[PDB]
RNA sequence: AAUCAAAAUUUAUUAUUUAUAUUAAAUAUGUAUGUGUAGAUAAAAUA
RNA sequence: AAAUUAUAUUAUAUUAUA
């Protein structure tokens, strides 16, 4: 769960990727 | 009765191995850039 | 040979194969 | 673009090939192995 | 075309599980990680 | 494909280290936790 | 949340400070 940490960190931009 | 959890978690970061989990996270990352890389394409 | 079509089959959640379906 | 394929008794090999090529593509992408473990 | 629809279905609910992971990784080569 | 003595290689001096053993005071209050380096290998269930 | 992959054993370390 250590890389689900850092995605209130993305930026809005991509955030929605796929 | 268990422990609670945040004594769980800090007891994990505090006595596991360091360089296992270095390697294991580098090399989840790499593995994420070749999916993304293969999408990409 | 009334119709020819392709459907997808899957095996498993890591394999899906195609296969031939035929009326 | 034959008139001919458009009838569905006939099938374009080819073409089977081509989309059969894509579902090893999506398997490709399904050999990957995205959970944590941490 | 239904068959196809549900490879489709599946390939988008793996993919949507795991959106987490993919937006970190592709944010990590984007550069766009606010620290 | 156009060469030649780093430690090919030997020896010595105020001086550079890591180790070698030497190496001690201190209760007025408050107090000090590593990675590794090693030898032969004969216990085991918070995920 | 089970099966146990788990080696496990004991000791040491630094300008105390020269």
């Amino acid at each position: 769960r250590w890389a689900a940490k850092f995605y209130g960190q993305v930026t809005f931009g991509p955030r929605n990727y796929p | 009765r268990e422990l609670p959890r945040d004594v769980k978690q800090e007891l994990q970061s505090f006595v596991a191995d360091a360089a296992t989990t270095l390697e294991s996270r580098v090399k989840y990352l790499k593995e994420l850039d070749t999916m993304n890389q293969r999408m990409k394409d | 040979i009334v119709a020819y079509d392709m459907r997808v089959v899957k095996f498993s959640p890591k394999d899906h194969r195609q296969w031939i379906y035929c009326v | 673009l034959t008139p001919l394929e458009k009838q569905e008794w006939y099938i374009d090999e080819k073409l089977v090939k081509s989309e059969a090529a894509k579902v090893d593509l999506m398997n490709e992408l399904s050999r990957f192995e995205l959970k944590d473990f941490d | 075309k239904r068959s196809q629809a549900k490879l489709r279905f599946r390939i988008r609910q793996r993919l949507l599980k795991f959106q987490r992971q993919l937006a970190v990784a592709n944010a990590i080569a984007s550069r766009s990680v606010l620290y």
